[PDB]
């Protein structure tokens, strides 16, 4: 006898570790790690020059801390992990996916500690998030230094000494490392599930998906029970319609409407942004050196691509190539070539040549387009560098941005233009502050704006609805509202806060099948017997016809005496009293009191009479 | 009770299901080979555009062939949709045997191409498992299976009644095929398509084998090898596996292939590439499916009997020109090899050649002298011998239907259906064409439990008593759906009906109230001992829901015994009023 | 009270009382009886009192419980049921055969993460003895192949299935129950699996079937003149695992085999890719086979020749295979030596290089097969002598000793 309740150990807003439980479902979200926090080390680099690595010394004889204008760790970065402890992960049985981004920390609950059922999720997902582990580990492995960093993680009575930014998160378990074991062994357990599947899992309680509109198969999970509507949400927009956009015709009376996903900047505009992003980028090839975009692998990136695309009728001549330096980038690029049928309905979809999404980065790969998914020996055809350069990475300290940065460090030639928005201003260019950099931040992200939001609810009237983090407060730095309408509560979750908001009483299942019986008549409520030896196989108690209801009603003493009459009884003698009515028999010497709600019967030794008289007067009530 | 009401049972499989006042027409197919008598589809039956599913099998129009043409006479605008790999091969292969057989003054065929291009351009597709919104109760989920490269099956749930349309499925993949998938849930009309039911299928190593060796010894003889297949069909295994021939003999042969639009076949192939096996999706970076070598010639003009060559009809039986017109030279001499990787019904010309006419005409009074090696392969990659057992196996129909077999063969598939009596024994009828076989199908209601049953849940585990489970919880049914145990009081309004059955039996006995209150005390405890009985300190006693008092004594010989007992363990109470009716015991 | 707290409680007395005690007198007797009279009403400690009562052995005489419980509502328990009873299997237990008929009940399951572990049940209880009952010879195999034979249906029930069969096999393996496997036709058994369950799916399945396949060839001598050809078939797959497991358990049965034609379709891996980690596996599968004509030894020559002439990185490997194929059958090159070196009846020309990486093979195969021939100098040249003399004196490990006229010792 449980109730559904969110165990997040997680305070990220972008990404989500949720566990919706069940009476007997036991399902879990999405589960993600912190993948911004490990920045404020020594970015991983091979070649090791002499600028980083002569530094400031340590604070009160360390020896493994140095400080060059901030604080930093010249060590593994040490990834992040959630504290996931208070929930044993033996009675789990399936764990949920997100758009091929919520498997960084997967294989850290698979091959570890429980987690020996099965999983569930799509193609264009695991395979995007499979690249990214491997081109994740492919930038880890390289100049694999051994961990120096295992003294100040305790002893946390000093831990608050050092500078803020360094001592604000706290440390639990972090693995820093796959071994390339877990990571491939953990990924020959995915089934093929596409969109709104009967999969039916525990034979009670069913999952289907919507394939909301974000990117390549960003579908939102609606794990739901015979009756309930849980409502996952990992990621939405109602602006770019290219890959399937979001529809609202299955999430109408939602319950709890889990919503994880957010913008974060409600500032600026999309159109607007693109359009500085382009003026920027032709100001600085215009006249300087080379250009650097540090960005992500395969997925938001193509808006950016197919933008810089179309922008080759402005101002900008041509002789300005595209390199794309990752080691799954020839893979990434042909999956985003088969992959087509998660595209729209009819305006992307068309199949003749005109996807809209990758057909169009393959259309003008034959004018100027070299590709080189490396960058061990293959530039020494020509280098003048007239182009811009795209490195993926998953933060700025693993992938090759940062032996890039090193190398044209110097000001006023190049750019440092970003991408993605999950980043800081002082500590991710910390390294780096002691340049003269535009230092431009760009934020492309489109993700469930407030001004999106706020009409879903609008057009959904919905309850109960769950907010993920504290953010029901102004953020700093800001001076408005930014903040969700709720009618009857706001709710609040935290690190280890176990609220149950739920009740699902049973409500209705029955295992219906073969059900023949009688029908009573009633003013609106036609009752009727029912059947023992339910049987029941798997979550259903099939109860059909085969091989004690108590009693109500009042019974009447007009029509008791005419039926006694016309039966074959005679010489009965009827009285009443100052509420009830007593009646005698003078056959057996049968007295018989009935009052309001009540009728008591005495006679003397007979049985046949008396089996006479019960079924007489049972047949003139109906039974419960 | 579904209908099934058949349509064929050799070729131009057509068959619709009448479920639930659903009409629903799978597939519907026309015959290739007639002449203004079986050009479209048999619509005689039905004089109505009222659908309720119109969902096509695969690609070629041995299943879907009026679909497309004959939309101008009844078109709808709703179920018409169909899935997703259904929208480039259908209007590129229309346009060929429009230009192949309509273009030759034909009967009866679609002339504009406005109507073709609308009827087209209309269909919605449907992704891998998506579930269609139809009308109303009811759900089309298309799962996996590689036959053509994008077939598929579709399973219609209309009310608890779930109906299973597979078009050709078959085990045993091979590069460019799949593995089928049922998802196993248990369905109860069970319509297959049985081609190979008692021709056992063998491995495909040997397959190839023979292939190759017969492949060898045509070309030791310069024979010109012409292998006629479909367009966009059975040929790519074919093809790929004749270049890999070439690549490991390293020979420079001509190896030619008909056209048939080739500048989008490729492209249609490796765009989507999703209705395929993962050894093609693992290595999709060199190029195994398309790209190919030493196959980029055209052998519809440049085809000349002057040495070995290998050809590529684009033709299953030399239909019209393709392996009729192109390929006549190449018939009479004792040199010549015509590989068929298809086996299509007894009508059509190549076939009929092949079986048993070795000496007939082409179109009329043509040349018959025809002296060759043409031998027929297995090729056709259709329902084998082993993968319909296997499914009548792993799915345990009710009821199994035949279609799309032959004439003569299918005297034999219903023997094969005999083995099915030892293994799915089943309502296994083989309906003829435009021979409809009714169905008998449970009622499946829904009900509404409430919380009280899960109490039921209780008492059934961790328990030895049985034939009582659920003794309890009458029906409560009204406008809406709603049973409970106690709660029908509070929702009908009214109270428990104080019913208390009351006796004042006589004792023949002169001795104390005490007296013979211990002894009816001492007594109550040897019959019975699984009810629990207390004594009040008055002198009486009292069942858990029976109450013995003393009534008022008089003749003092006699003793009046109130008994009192409630409704609810009435009947137990009647036992007991059966016990003091057997006498008095004769021990004090 | 709660549903997780029982759960907790119980996994806090597994861990107090099976990690330390793990003994007698209440120790572990008396906590499994605990567990078992704590039964709950629906999923409440089922799972977890089964894995406790599992990981509690009483003594060496409780199996009435788990065999009534294997009829429960919820199969997510009959997973927990068989984990537990194969935890009792690990220790011994004496298990009764009785479970086997229970066994099939749990055959047609319907479900998933249950037919996985019925296979490996069927083929431990068909392991643990084949008497008291035809007598369980060759007859759990066969449902043991057509469980595995829905290998589509399922990408983890499958592979389990050929890893428990691969140990099955050590059975009696009755011929009439296994030559009929190899085909798909069956001529009691009425099931493929091996022929059907190669060309299926993804090759994690294809490995746990070659592995059962050289696991049942390495025990009974026979049976490999008929899956040769199905071993040597299965090359084009175009996957850089089947490859190097093809090699792997080509060379584990490198023992009374024969090798006539189908040498073509397992020597062609070293020309698709450089594989520098396969070729030295590919060079010792060669060196250990025998070979049917002196046909396929000019080929595998003229194959390492062109390997030499493409790739001069690895020449100690085809050196030492050339020395363990010259050593394996020298009568095989016999009727090819005057063939092998241009050699001329009445000219005596054409001398080759000295340094030449491709003479000096031809050379060391020559004299590693001159150990047990009656006359191997009549058909030499000249030439040849004074190569042996200065190839002998100088390395051991490749050249051996022979009886040659010229010589002395
Ligand atoms: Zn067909
Ligand atoms: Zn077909």
């Amino acid at each position: 006898c449980l109730s559904g309740h969110p165990t997040l150990p997680c305070n990220v807003l972008k990404f989500k570790s949720t566990t919706i439980m069940l009476d007997c479902g036991l399902d879990m979200t999405s589960t993600l790690n912190f993948l911004p926090l490990p920045l404020v080390q020594s970015p991983r680099l091979s070649n090791l020059p002499g600028w980083s690595l002569k530094d400031g010394n340590a604070f009160l004889d360390k020896e493994l801390k140095e400080c060059s204008g901030h604080v930093f760790v010249d060590s593994v970065p040490e990834f992040c992990l959630p504290e996931t402890e208070l929930i044993d992960l033996s009675t789990v049985d399936v764990i949920l996916i997100s758009n091929y981004h919520c498997m960084m920390a997967l294989p850290y609950i698979t091959e570890h500690t429980g987690f020996t059922g099965t999983v569930y999720a799509t193609e264009p997902t695991v395979q995007i998030g499979r690249l990214l582990m491997e081109e994740l580990v492919n930038f880890i492995e390289r100049v694999p230094k051994a961990q120096s960093a295992s003294l100040w993680k305790n002893k946390d009575i000093q831990r608050l000494l050092p500078s803020p930014l360094k001592d604000a998160v706290e440390v639990s378990t972090w693995r820093r490392c796959y071994t390339m074991q877990e990571v491939n062994s953990a990924l020959s357990k995915i089934q093929l599930v596409g969109y709104s599947q009967k999969i039916e899992l525990f034979g009670a309680v069913q999952v289907t998906p919507l394939s909301s509109g974000y990117a390549l198969g960003s579908s939102n999970w609606i794990i739901q029970s015979h009756y309930e509507k849980v409502s996952y949400v990992s990621g939405s927009s109602l602006l770019t319609t290219h890959p399937q956009p979001m529809d609202q015709a299955s999430l109408k009376n939602s319950d709890v409407l889990v919503l994880t996903g957010l913008t974060q900047i409600p500032t600026a505009n999309p159109d607007g942004m693109v359009g500085e992003f382009c003026s920027n980028l032709a100001l600085t090839v215009r006249n300087g050196g080379n250009v650097l975009v540090p960005c992500y692998p395969s997925g938001v990136i193509y808006d950016l691509l197919e933008c810089l695309y179309q922008y080759i009728d402005s101002a900008g001549l041509s002789s300005v190539p595209l390199y794309f330096i990752s080691p799954v980038a020839n893979s990434s690029l042909e999956f985003s070539q088969i992959f087509a049928e998660w595209l729209c309905h009819n305006k992307q979809s068309k199949v003749y040549l005109p996807e809209p999404p990758f057909p169009h980065a393959e259309l003008i790969q034959t004018n100027k387009l070299k590709h080189y998914p490396s960058i061990h020996g293959d530039f020494s055809n020509d280098f003048r560098q007239p182009c811009v350069v795209f490195t993926g990475h998953p933060s700025l300290r693993f992938g090759d941005v940062v032996h890039f940065m090193e190398l044209w460090g110097k000001s006023s030639l190049n750019t440092v233009i970003f991408t993605e928005p999950d980043f800081s201003y002082l500590e991710a260019l910390a390294p780096y502050q002691p340049l003269a950099m535009k230092c431009i931040y760009c934020p492309i992200d489109t993700r469930l704006n407030f001004i999106q939001v706020s009409k879903l609810l609008k057009e959904v009237q919905p309850l109960h609805v769950v907010c993920p983090e504290q953010y029901t407060q102004p953020p700093p730095a800001q001076s408005h509202r930014m903040d969700l309408m709720i009618d009857c509560q706001p709710p609040a979750m935290s690190y280890r806060r176990a609220e149950v908001l739920a009740l699902p009483f049973k409500r209705r299942y029955e295992k219906i099948e073969i059900m023949p019986e009688l029908a009573d008549s009633l003013v609106p409520m036609e009752i009727k017997p029912g059947i023992s030896l339910a049987t029941v196989s798997a979550v259903l108690h099939t109860k059909d016809n085969k091989h004690k209801p108590l009693l109500s009603g009042s019974i009447p003493v007009e029509q008791f005496v005419q039926t006694l009459e016309k039966h074959g009884f005679s010489d009965i003698k009827v009285e009443d009293t100052a509420k009830g009515h007593i009646v005698l028999l003078q056959e057996a010497e049968t007295l018989i009191q009935i009052e309001e709600d009540s009728t008591h019967i005495i006679c003397d030794n007979d049985e046949m009479l008396r089996v006479r008289l019960r079924d007489l007067v049972l047949k003139f009530l109906q039974k419960f | 009770a579904g209908q099934d009401v058949g349509r064929s049972c050799i070729l131009v499989s057509i068959a619709g299901k009448n479920v639930m006042l659903d009409c629903g027409m799978h597939m519907g197919f026309n015959d290739d080979r007639r002449f203004p008598d079986f050009s479209y589809i048999t619509q005689n039956g039905r004089l109505t555009d009222f659908l309720d599913c119109v969902i096509i099998s695969h690609f070629h129009l041995d299943h879907c062939g009026a679909l497309p043409y004959f939309s101008e006479m009844v078109g709808y605008d709703g179920p018409i949709y169909m899935t997703h790999p259904t929208q480039a091969i259908c209007p590129i292969l229309l346009e060929d045997y429009r230009k192949i057989a309509v273009d030759k003054k034909g009967e009866a065929n679609f002339f504009t191409s406005q109507m073709i291009k609308d009827c087209m351009k209309k269909v919605v597709a449907v992704h891998l498992h998506q579930t269609v919104q139809v009308d109303d109760e009811l759900e089309i989920k298309a799962y996996y299976a590689g036959h053509v490269l994008g077939a598929a099956m579709f399973q219609i749930k209309v009310g608890s009644e779930s109906v299973v349309y597979t078009g050709d499925y078959n085990m045993t993949p091979d590069r460019h095929l799949g593995a089928a998938w049922i998802d196993k849930c248990r369905p109860n009309l069970l319509i297959t398509e049985s081609t190979y039911a008692t021709t056992i299928r063998d491995s495909k190593r040997c397959r190839e084998r023979d292939f190759l060796k017969k492949v060898h010894e045509t070309v030791e003889r310069g024979g010109k090898v012409l292998i006629p297949v479909f367009a966009l069909g059975r040929a790519q295994e074919l093809c790929i596996l004749l270049e890999t021939f070439w690549e490991r003999m390293n020979l420079k042969v001509p190896i030619y292939f008909s056209t048939g639009l080739t500048e989008k076949a490729n492209h249609y192939y490796k765009l989507f590439i999703p209705w395929t096996n993962q050894k093609i999706r693992k290595t999709f970076v060199q190029r195994n499916m398309f790209e190919f070598k030493h196959i980029k010639a055209f052998d519809r003009a440049f085809a000349d009997n002057p040495g070995p060559m290998v050809v590529f009809a684009t033709p299953g039986m030399l239909h019209a020109g393709q392996s009729l017109q192109i390929f006549r030279k190449w018939a009479g001499n004792e040199k010549n090899m015509v590989i068929m990787p298809g086996y299509c019904v007894q009508g059509t010309v190549g076939h009929k050649i092949l079986s048993g006419q070795r000496k007939l005409e082409m179109e009329g009074r043509q040349v018959l002298e025809v002296k060759m090696q043409v031998e027929y392969m297995s090729f056709s990659a259709h329902a084998d011998a082993k993968g319909i057992m296997q499914l009548v196996g792993q799915a345990e129909p009710e009821s199994v239907l035949l279609v799309h077999g032959e004439a003569k063969k299918m005297e034999f598939l219903k023997q094969k259906i005999e083995q099915e009596l030892r293994v799915n024994c089943y309502m296994p009828a083989n309906g003829e064409t435009v021979t409809l076989p009714t169905s008998p199908s449970i009622p499946v209601g829904i009900s509404l439990g409430l919380l009280k049953r899960e109490m039921a849940q209780g008492l059934l585990p961790e328990a030895k008593k049985p034939r009582l489970l659920h003794g309890t919880l009458i029906m409560k049914d009204s406008n809406f759906r709603l049973v409970s145990s106690e709660q029908a009081l509070k929702e009908l309004g009214l109270a428990e009906h104080q019913l208390r059955f009351t006796c004042r039996v006589h004792l023949h006995d002169t001795r104390k109230e005490q007296e013979t209150a211990l002894r009816v005390y001492s007594h109550l405890k040897s019959v019975l001992k699984d009810h629990c009985v207390q004594h009040l300190p008055d002198g009486s006693v009292t069942v858990e829901s029976v109450l013995l008092q003393a009534a008022a004594p008089s003749d003092p010989g006699t003793k009046v015994l109130l008994v009192s007992w409630t409704y609810q363990d009435e009947e137990l109470g009647s036992f007991l009023t059966s016990l003091l009716k057997k006498g008095l015991p004769q021990a004090p | 009270k709660s549903h997780q707290v029982l759960a907790q409680l119980l996994d806090t007395l597994l861990a107090i009382g099976t990690k330390l005690p793990e003994n007698q007198a209440i120790q572990m007797r008396l906590v499994d009886v605990a567990c078992k009279h704590l039964t709950d009403t629906s999923h409440g400690v089922r799972n977890k009192c089964l894995q406790l009562l599992g990981n509690l052995g009483s003594l060496e005489k409780v199996q009435k419980i788990i065999g009534d419980y294997f009829s429960d509502q919820d199969p997510r328990v009959r997973t927990a049921a068989i984990k537990a009873m194969l935890q009792l299997h690990e220790r011994g237990l004496k298990l009764h055969q009785t479970i086997y008929n229970q066994a099939c009940k749990l055959l047609s399951d319907d479900y998933e993460q249950v037919r996985s572990a019925a296979v490996q049940l069927i083929w431990v209880v068909s392991q643990l003895y084949p008497e008291s009952i035809m007598v369980s010879d060759g007859s759990w195999v066969v449902r043991v192949q057509a469980a595995k034979l829905l290998g589509s249906m399922e990408q983890v029930s499958s592979h389990f299935l050929e890893q428990t069969l691969d140990k099955k096999l050590m059975s009696d393996l009755r011929r009439k129950r296994t030559a009929h496997e190899r085909a798909k036709e069956l001529y009691s058994g009425a099931c493929g699996a091996f022929v059907h369950g190669l060309e299926d799916e993804m090759y994690e399945v294809r490995i746990a079937a070659v592995e059962a396949l050289c696991m049942l060839a390495q025990s009974s001598p026979s049976f490999a003149e008929k899956c040769l050809d199905f071993l040597v078939d299965m090359f084009n797959d175009e996957i850089e695992e089947v490859r190097l497991q093809s090699i792997h358990t080509m060379r584990k049965i490198s023992n009374n085999i024969t090798l006539r034609e189908d040498q073509l379709d397992t020597v062609l891996a070293v020309l698709e890719d450089s594989s520098r980690d396969i070729r030295e596996a590919l060079h010792e599968l060669l060196c250990c086979t025998n070979v049917s004509t002196k046909e396929g030894i000019h080929l595998a020559l003229v194959e390492l020749l062109k390997n030499l002439t493409k790739y001069p990185t690895d020449r100690d490997s085809i050196w030492k295979c050339l020395k363990f194929l010259g050593s394996r059958h020298p009568t095989l090159v016999l009727p090819l030596v005057p063939e092998l070196l241009s050699t001329h009846p009445f000219f005596d020309t054409a001398e080759p290089d000295m340094d030449d990486p491709a003479y000096i093979a031809v050379l060391v195969l020559i004299f590693n097969a001159a150990k047990t021939c009656p006359t191997m100098p009549a058909l030499f040249s000249d030439h040849t002598f004074r190569h042996y003399a200065y190839l002998r004196d100088s390395l051991s490990h490749l050249v051996p000793a022979l009886r040659l006229p010229g010589r002395k010792l």
